[PDB]
Order: structure tokens, then C-alpha cells, then sequence
């Protein structure tokens, strides 16, 4: 409101449009039981096709939670201008190997400007928060006491939750959560 | 199973955790949801003056009800809440 | 059970179940059940949530005196139980994650547990954050305004309803005037001693803000006043009435979605933590049938979710129509005798 | 956001409008107040003497006429140009795969339903075949995963390497719920038609027929063994009746 006596009152015309698409968007793509279903064009791998079909819509759907992933993209990017989901080979360890899909918000991604695509892409940058245990089983094994535009737009998104907080957890503990830069590079380093 | 040591670092820990936990969650959830509640009954936008004899009108109330109903509508109307698909002939029996 | 919200504490960082790092849950228990864990020579052991709860009904303080005597081996206690990501051990081993049942300072208990049973409903989630929207969060912007203009419009019809009489001074004649008695006022001296009191007319743009919310309620909520509801039916294929009911209601679409998003988010993990939480543990038989017995089936042969579909929203009637296809099904069966 | 800000300040602009309005204030002369009945609000009794017109009704600017004319412009442009209808009907997958699919009734020619079914399939067609592929590549490149062959009634362990190329796999999204049904009815239909031919019925051996409504069943009846219909593992030939033999000695 400009003054008080104006009492102005904010008419949300972005939040409906955005609700009225997303909820179409929604019935479109979640809303079949099966995500895709991988169609050969020659009957020699006709069965293959099947197998792979089952494999995906299993990781996609149930081993992951597919809706809230789908949802999340859905939300963000009509409002942000752009949503990006990853999908990384997980390999917690009874070691097990997981094709896990997660949603990365627009906050965490850096790309240049002369890129236009992924395919020409020469730099991609993300930061991501993974706890100190995946980085003692990479390095610096006997140091692991490693201690904003983002934070600012993520804690604007929501007000409720602020992602460059102090959630309590010690510093000196193994699972404490750091940020790591993954950066994809098309370069000559050699 | 564990020393004593360890058991009062981790109840310093926990109680770090669950002070800073309780903050946050008081300054962002529960702070609404008390006035979320005063409202669903009216009781929040109380009269200016006697005068004015202010009629508090339940709209939340109203969409929250008609929401509901089709909520129960849809998830409690049928008489079996879920049943498994088994994707395999072979566990088939097994999902019943 | 279902655990209201007032007591749940979730760290800040923490957007979901699976990558939360911190999940405390203050509970009610009876003593007996802490005695049956911790100090069993001493059982004397004696903010905004109980608010919170005290204002969600006005009838039942959470944090009032039912009357039980504190010794008494039933009384009920809060207790905490916290699911926290932490390297209680050596920093070095993985970070386990710890479910911790304490009462005022005395750990009752301690476990490994890799799935935190609660599971939560988010309508109109938020991306990228624990909590989503609510009604509220909508809805009072529409009530507030629309209070304040009925309010007005009360007052606009209250004095209206004195209707004061404005008169001169030297022409009142008030034996007469004061008696109502049909007919006999003396309105003497000019014959315009007496006039009905002149009262501002209902500003126009009162039914105008009116409609304009109404609408604004109607499209944004997603309530329609003689509008159709949803059937578990048409929520799993929308076009099952597409004859008549073709549901293309903005109102029931929004509706429709939410509900999905409930039913995607809550109802299916729920069903699963049931499945695990009975295939990893328990000793069950099943009635078969064949032998027309009970064979003990053990948890661990009932395959994993990986294999399994869980579907909600079923119509009641769908048996029924089950049994149809199964006729129809006998119909084809019977037409190929090879 | 162009639509959102105007509309608001419109919005805001009504509201005092009608909020003066409220208070409704009475303008009169100084020497012609009669204070003590005046204030008194009691019905009827104002002494309004001294010329009968010393109080009237404080003039207030009417509405004004464009803002109705100004909010539904707006209402308009954001119905065509977001392509959200307030009454309109949603997209389902089935109407999103071919608009026409519901030609006798609902032929979807709404200029919003257009729009939004166009932004879909750009969604789609940017992302979500971009991300089954990726999915599909990282595991053929790597991972031991077997699958249930129902023939042995045990796993294979199918190398990731023997299944094809992106170059002969076509990816589709957005299936209706409903659309195995469908299948099912075209399986049975495809049944009438090679009923229909007996010059393919020696191909059409017992084992394909079985494999058939097997597959209709898992399609609506997923468990098939539970009641008479038998394996074809465990089935054996029937023994010949005696009236055949004897027809033949």
C-alpha cells in the first residue's frame, strides 16, 4: 500500500492464472497411471521396448516420487521462467546403485550467456548441498572441518524457510550439509 | 550400549536442534495457523465499536467445508481405501 | 493416529520427509509405558502449541488439570520423540539416522530407523519447501474486505431505519406529534413544520465489490454455489461422463487437482510406509481358500514396492462393474473353444 | 503481471470509492445545528428549525463509469491472452493427443484451450522425452538389472548393452488413464478378426490364444490362475473318448 488510509488491496491475478494452468498441466502429464511407454519401430526389439518401459516408469513413479517432482517443476518454472530436474547414479552403500531424479530449483543453476541449449552449452555450474560424508569419501579424509542473490530469491519464494540458515546441527559432525559446485565445462583443460 | 559422554552430547544436540527447530517453526507456520484458525470461526475481526455492530461474515468457513466435502468424497466414499496392482502374474496372489 | 500440526518441529532446511535432517514430535504417554523403559524406582516425574490448540476450538485446553493425581501410574506425560540425521558416533561412519524417545532429561530410548513413519498432506504444495499453501492463506483476503463492505451496508440500512422527523422550532405542536394514533397531527404554521430526515443513499459500488468477490471466490477458491462435486470416478478419468458431464469447470478442475496432489502426496506414501512397516516386521497367516485353512505367510516372501501399484479413489461401485467385465470376459472365453 | 498491477490499482481505487462513501457525513449551517437533537440518534425527534434546511447529505463523487469498462478489458485480456477460462474446460491427455478425439461435442476450439494445449506439448516436447532419453542412456550405459521373464518363471539378467539405440525407440507421453482398457477392447477385436480368417488358424496355435487373454486379463483381470483357467505348462492333452475309437474301428 502506498499510504495507509489507501488500504490498498493486492488482487492475486498471478496466482490464479499460474494455479489454473498448472492444475491442466497436471491432468495432462501425471494424471495416466504410467508415465511413458517406449515404442519400438521394428518387432526384433518389440520385447526390449517393454522391458525398458517397465524400467523407467519403475525409477520414475515409485522408486522416486515422480509427482512431487513433476509438481515442483511445474510450479517453479511458470513463475521462475525455467524448472531443471537431474538425474544422478546414486550409489549409497550393501552397496546399492539408484537412478535418483530430484528437482533442482532455479536458484542453484549458472549457465553462460552464449549458451542457448544444453547441447551447446560450453559452461554449466550448480551448487548443491551434499553432507561431509560424500566428501571424506573423496578427499581430504583427516580435514573435515570446511565451513547470496539464491538465498535471497529462495527465502523471497517461500519467507518461511531460509536455505543460508543455522539449522543446529555441529559443524564437526560427518552428515553436516556443505555446498559443492558441480561444474560441466567444455574445455581444453588438456 | 553407549558412555554417558555420549549420551550427553547428544542431548546437548538435540536440544540445539529442537530449540532452533521450534523457532523456526514458530515464526513461520504456527504464528499463521493460530490466526487461520481464529478466522475459520469469526472470532478473529472482532467490532471496531459497539456501534458499528460488525457481522463477521464465514467465507473461509464456507470454502473450507465445500472443499471438504468433495475431499471426503472422493477418498472416503469408496468402500475399500486402496488395492495393490501387482505388475507380475507371478506376485498377483500375493497382492490380494 | 492422526498428529495435529501444533505438535510437529521440522528444522529450516529441510523441504521433505526423505532429506529432512531433524523431526521432533512431542507426544502424550502414559506413565506405565515409561516405566516400562526408564526409571522404574521414580514415575514422579512431572507453549504455542497449547495456544495454538486452545484457540483452534475455545472448548479444550490441552494444557489444563483433567484431575488425575501426578502419582497415579496412568497419568499422561509429554514425552519426544526425535528422528535426527547426526553421527552420534564417530563423526567418520555414516550418518545414520537415530530415533531418540526422551523424556524430561532421560533418553527412554534409542533405534536405527531409515523412514520416518509421519507422512504429511500438502494442498496446493509450494515448490521447493515443506509446507504449501492453505486456504486460508487465500481466502482471508476475500473475507476481510468483503466483512468491512457488509458492515457498511448494515450501518447504511440501521440509521435508515430511525427515519427522524427534522422540524422547525416554533412549529412542532407536540401533543399531537407524539401521539401516533392514526391521523390528528395539528401541522399548523406553514403546513411545513415536519420532514422526513434527508439519509445518504447505499453507495452503488456495494453490490459491484460484492459480485466482484463473489466471483473472485468463486474462480479462485475453486466453490461453485450450485456447482457439481467430484466422484472418485470422474477423478480418475475426467472424461467418464464426457456424455453429459464433461467437467470442464475451472472451479472443478482446481478442485480435481488439489485432490490429486493430496491423494499423490499423502494417501499413496502412507500405503507404502504400511507396506513396509508390516512386510519388515510381524507374523500374519491368511486364509486360503484351497485347503480352506490358514497358512502362515511371512513378511519378508510378500514382494517389494518396486513391483507393486497402489491406486486410490476408488468408486464403491466398482466391484460391480469388476463383475461385468468378468461376465463379459466368460462371453469371449466361451466364444474360441481352442 | 501487466494485467495484475492495473487491475489493482482499479481495485484500490474502487474501494475508497465506496469507502467514503460509507461515512456519509451531513453537512449543515452554523447557526442552525440544534446539537442536542442532532447528535441524539434515537428514531424521529430532530428539531431541524431555522429555515427546515439546515442539514443535507454531503455530496460524493459518483463511481466512475469506465472502471466497470476497465476491469472487464482486463477480465478479457487475461482470459485470452493467459488462456485461463473462468467456465472453461480443462485438457485431458486423451483430447491433448488428437484435439478431435471428442469432435461430436467437444471440439476444443477455444482460443485459451489451444494456447494452454500448445504450451503443454512444448513442455512436453522439451522436457519430458529430453528427460526419458536421458534416463534410458544412463541406464544402458551402466547397471546389472534382470527382469522377470514370465516363459522360465525366473530372472534374466538382460546386459544393459543388448537393449537398442535411442535411433530405433519412439518415446510417447501423456496416456489417459483408461487407455489399457482401451487396448484391451482392440485385443479382442483383433481376436474377431483373426477368428474371422481360418487361413491364419494353423499359426494361431493354442499357446497364442492362451497369451492372448492372458494379456487382456492383466490388462482388467490380473490374476488369471485363481479359477479354471490352467496353465499351459501343467495342461496336458486330452484322452481320447471311446466313441471317436470305436466311430474309427
Amino acid at each position: 500500500p502506498v499510504t495507509a488510509g489507501s488500504s490498498s488491496w493486492v488482487d492475486r491475478t498471478v496466482w490464479e492464472s499460474v494455479n489454473g494452468t498448472l492444475q491442466d498441466i497436471i491432468n495432462v502429464f501425471c494424471s495416466g497411471d504410467e508415465a511413458v511407454t517406449f515404442v519400438a519401430d521394428n518387432q526384433q526389439d518389440s520385447d526390449a521396448a517393454d522391458v525398458a518401459t517397465k524400467l523407467v516408469n519403475q525409477i520414475l513413479l515409485r522408486d522416486n516420487p515422480g509427482y512431487n517432482i513433476i509438481s515442483s517443476a511445474a510450479q517453479e518454472c511458470l513463475v521462475t521462467r525455467n524448472s531443471f530436474i537431474k538425474y544422478y547414479w546414486d550409489e549409497q552403500t550393501q552397496t546399492v546403485k539408484r537412478v535418483k531424479v530430484e528437482y533442482v530449483p532455479s536458484e542453484q543453476i549458472f549457465v553462460d550467456e552464449h549458451a542457448t541449449s544444453f547441447a551447446d552449452a560450453q559452461y554449466f555450474c550448480h551448487r548443491v548441498r551434499r553432507s561431509k560424508e560424500d566428501l571424506v569419501a573423496m578427499g581430504f579424509p583427516k580435514d573435515e572441518i570446511e565451513a547470496t542473490q539464491s538465498t535471497v530469491a529462495w527465502s523471497r519464494t517461500d519467507w518461511r524457510q531460509d536455505i543460508d540458515a543455522d539449522i543446529g546441527t555441529d559443524t564437526e559432525d560427518i552428515a553436516s550439509m556443505v555446498w559443492v559446485y558441480e561444474h560441466y565445462i567444455r574445455t581444453g583443460v588438456l | 550400549k553407549y558412555s554417558e559422554e555420549v549420551l550427553d552430547e547428544l542431548r546437548v544436540d538435540l536440544q540445539r536442534r529442537f530449540n532452533y527447530a521450534q523457532g523456526y517453526v514458530d515464526m513461520a507456520v504456527k504464528g499463521y495457523a493460530r490466526e487461520a484458525w481464529e478466522y475459520f470461526y469469526g472470532n478473529l475481526p472482532a467490532p471496531v465499536t459497539a456501534g458499528s455492530s460488525s457481522w463477521v461474515d464465514r467465507t473461509v468457513w464456507e470454502s473450507v467445508n465445500g472443499t471438504l466435502q468433495d475431499i471426503i468424497n472422493v477418498f472416503c466414499s469408496g468402500d475399500e481405501a486402496v488395492t495393490f496392482v501387482a505388475d507380475n502374474q507371478q506376485d498377483s496372489d500375493a497382492a490380494d | 493416529e492422526y498428529v495435529p500440526s501444533e505438535q510437529i518441529f521440522v528444522d529450516e532446511h529441510a523441504t521433505s520427509f526423505a532429506d529432512a535432517q531433524y523431526f521432533c514430535h512431542r507426544v502424550r504417554r502414559s506413565k506405565e509405558d515409561l516405566v516400562a523403559m526408564g526409571f522404574p524406582k521414580d514415575e514422579i516425574e512431572a507453549t504455542q502449541s497449547t495456544v495454538a490448540w486452545s484457540r483452534t476450538d475455545w472448548r479444550q485446553d490441552i494444557d489444563a488439570d483433567i484431575g488425575t493425581d501426578t502419582e497415579d501410574i496412568a497419568s499422561m506425560v509429554w514425552v519426544y520423540e526425535h528422528y535426527i540425521r547426526t553421527g552420534v558416533l564417530d563423526k567418520n561412519k555414516e550418518s545414520k539416522l537415530y530415533q531418540v524417545i526422551q523424556a524430561g532429561e532421560h533418553i527412554l530410548h534409542t533405534e536405527e530407523v531409515t523412514h520416518i513413519p509421519f507422512v504429511t498432506f500438502c494442498p496446493y504444495p509450494i515448490p521447493g519447501s515443506f509446507y504449501g499453501q492453505s486456504v486460508y492463506d487465500i481466502t482471508k483476503d476475500i473475507q476481510d474486505l468483503r466483512t468491512a463492505l457488509v458492515r457498511g451496508y448494515i450501518d447504511n440500512v440501521n440509521n435508515a431505519n430511525y427515519g427522524r422527523y427534522k422540524a422547525l422550532v416554533g412549529a412542532y405542536d407536540r401533543r399531537s406529534l407524539l401521539d401516533n394514533r392514526p391521523g390528528g397531527v395539528v401541522e399548523m404554521e406553514r403546513q411545513d413544520a415536519i420532514d422526513l430526515f434527508p439519509y445518504h443513499n447505499l453507495p452503488q459500488g456495494i453490490d459491484g465489490l460484492l459480485g466482484m468477490s463473489e466471483e473472485l471466490k468463486e474462480t479462485r477458491t475453486g466453490v461453485t454455489k450450485l456447482g457439481m462435486g467430484i466422484n472418485p470416478d470422474v477423478f480418475k478419468n475426467d472424461n467418464a461422463y464426457a456424455t453429459v458431464g464433461l467437467m470442464m469447470n475451472a472451479a472443478q478442475n482446481r478442485l480435481r487437482m488439489v485432490c490429486r496432489n493430496i491423494a499423490h502426496n499423502g494417501m499413496v506414501e502412507l500405503m507404502r510406509g504400511i507396506y513396509n512397516l508390516i512386510r519388515e516386521n510381524g507374523e500374519v497367516p491368511i486364509e486360503v481358500q484351497t485347503p480352506r485353512g490358514m497358512i502362515q505367510v511371512n513378511p519378508k516372501q510378500l514382494p517389494a514396492r518396486h513391483n507393486l501399484q497402489v491406486v486410490v479413489a476408488i468408486s464403491p461401485n466398482e466391484k460391480a462393474e469388476r463383475a461385468q467385465k468378468l461376465i463379459s470376459l466368460k462371453q469371449l472365453i466361451a466364444a474360441d473353444a481352442q | 503481471k501487466d494485467i495484475q498491477d492495473l487491475r489493482t490499482a482499479l481495485v484500490r481505487g474502487y474501494i475508497d470509492n465506496v469507502n467514503n462513501a460509507n461515512y456519509g457525513r451531513y453537512k449543515a449551517l452554523v447557526g442552525a445545528y440544534d446539537r442536542r437533537s442532532l447528535l441524539d440518534n434515537r428514531p424521529g425527534g430532530v428539531v431541524e428549525m431555522e429555515r427546515q434546511d439546515a442539514i443535507d447529505l454531503f455530496p460524493y463523487h459518483n463511481l466512475p463509469q469506465g472502471i466497470d469498462g476497465l476491469l472487464g478489458m482486463s477480465e478479457e485480456l487475461k482470459e485470452t491472452r493467459t488462456g485461463v477460462t473462468k467456465l472453461g474446460m480443462g485438457i485431458n491427455p486423451d483430447v491433448f493427443k488428437n484435439d478431435n478425439a471428442y469432435a461430436t461435442v467437444g471440439l476444443m476450439m477455444n482460443a485459451a484451450q489451444n494456447r494452454l494445449r500448445m504450451v503443454c506439448r512444448n513442455i512436453a516436447h522439451n522436457g519430458m522425452v529430453e528427460l526419458m532419453r536421458g534416463i534410458y542412456n544412463l541406464i544402458r550405459e551402466n547397471g546389472e538389472v534382470p527382469i522377470e521373464v514370465q516363459t522360465p518363471r525366473g530372472m534374466i539378467q538382460v546386459n544393459p548393452k543388448q537393449l537398442p539405440a535411442r535411433h530405433n525407440l519412439q518415446v510417447v507421453v501423456a496416456i489417459s488413464p483408461n487407455e489399457k482398457a482401451e487396448r484391451a477392447q482392440k485385443l479382442i477385436s483383433l481376436k474377431q478378426l483373426i477368428a474371422a480368417d481360418a487361413q491364419l488358424a494353423p499359426l494361431f496355435g493354442l499357446e497364442q490364444d492362451r497369451y492372448m487373454t492372458a494379456q487382456i486379463f492383466e490388462l482388467m483381470g490380473i490374476k488369471d490362475t485363481h479359477k479354471y483357467l490352467l496353465p499351459l505348462e501343467q495342461y496336458q492333452p486330452p484322452e481320447p473318448s471311446p466313441m471317436e475309437i470305436l466311430q474309427l474301428e
